[PDB]
């Protein structure tokens, strides 16, 4: 039982890695959005884990309740056009 | 002096050179301007990974090599890193003026570089600040920062040599009558 609690940071880690790929991949901005939502949910996450629930708290009010709100609330309104990712345009990098 | 390894550093410093071109391979592919892939980075640049391998060999083969065939560590020896570097440099270019002139003043450049002690740093204790000056009190040996309102006569004959004007004893002392 004691253990199954064990390595909950490094999965937060682990998804940190994965929604920064996700944000740097996806097609549409506002998925891209979307999953910088999820990581600083995880970022809240770590927080609780290592005793700052308070800054997971202020967190999901401030960044998440205003920042990202804001942020759909350009996208929705603005013509941002992109370039999807590809292998001709970034394999150079 | 203690000699340098010749072979040791020329290896380190070839490798070196060999990242170093392989970083700037890379961010050219980067940086420039039509359809590209990882292909171009070693086809498309222009010679950056012999014009950093050639260079670091050349630079640290000559100057170890001077460094122990004069035997002594000194500012010749990056005079003549310099010029093996210009020499490199300037046969890209495939002409014998231009190269002559790359050798030459590359050379001149890293020259100056060992003359002034081939660092852009400071030594910060062989400085002014942080060393004596001023007027040396009594009779002491001269350093470099210090002055001294009369000199030894002894040290003057040392440091330029007799003749031309200048000798052990004064003119009328030396000719002066024994009476
Ligand atoms: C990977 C394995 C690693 C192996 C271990 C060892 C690695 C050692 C690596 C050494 C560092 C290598 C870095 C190479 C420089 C970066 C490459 C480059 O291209 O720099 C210029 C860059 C792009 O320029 P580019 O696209 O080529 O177009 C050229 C047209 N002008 O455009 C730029 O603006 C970037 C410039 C970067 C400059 C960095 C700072 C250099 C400082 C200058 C030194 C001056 C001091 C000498 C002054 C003497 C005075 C006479
Ligand atoms: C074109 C003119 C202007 C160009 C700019 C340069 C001008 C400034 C002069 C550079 C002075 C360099 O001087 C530097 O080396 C001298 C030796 O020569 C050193 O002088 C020291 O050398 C040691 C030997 O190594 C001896 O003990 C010597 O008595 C002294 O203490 C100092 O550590 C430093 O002062």
């Amino acid at each position: 039982m004691m253990y199954l609690t064990y390595y909950f940071i490094e999965i937060t880690i682990f998804l940190a890695i994965l929604c920064t790929i996700f944000i740097i991949s996806a097609k549409n901005p506002m998925v891209s959005i979307l999953y910088m939502i999820a990581l600083f949910v995880i970022a809240a996450m770590y927080l609780y884990l290592i005793g700052l629930g308070i800054f997971s708290l202020l967190y999901i009010m401030i960044y998440i309740g205003a920042i990202a709100v804001l942020f759909l609330f350009i996208i929705t309104l603005l013509d941002i056009n992109s370039t999807e990712l590809s292998v001709k345009s970034n394999i150079r990098d | 002096f203690h000699p340098y390894n010749t072979l040791g550093l020329a290896t380190q410093s070839a490798m070196v050179g060999l990242g170093a071109g392989v970083v700037a391979a890379a961010a050219r592919n980067s940086l420039a301007t039509g359809p590209r892939n990882i292909l171009t980075t070693f086809s498309k640049s222009g010679g950056v990974v012999t014009i950093f391998t050639g260079a670091s060999i050349a630079y640290v083969f000559t100057y170890c090599s001077a460094a122990n065939l004069r035997e002594r560590k000194d500012g010749w020896n990056h005079m003549w890193a310099g010029a093996a570097t210009g020499a490199v440099l300037g046969a890209r270019t495939k002409l014998v003026p231009a190269f002559i002139g790359w050798t030459v003043l590359c050379g001149a450049a890293c020259g100056l570089f060992g003359w002034t002690g081939a660092r852009f740093n400071a030594d910060r204790k062989a400085s002014l600040e942080q060393s004596p000056k001023g007027f040396v009190q009594e009779d002491a040996h001269q350093t470099f920062w210090e002055v001294v309102h009369r000199r030894p006569l002894s040290l003057t004959v040392e440091q330029l040599g007799e003749g031309r004007g200048i000798n052990a004893v004064p003119i009328a002392t030396a000719t002066e009558a024994p009476n």
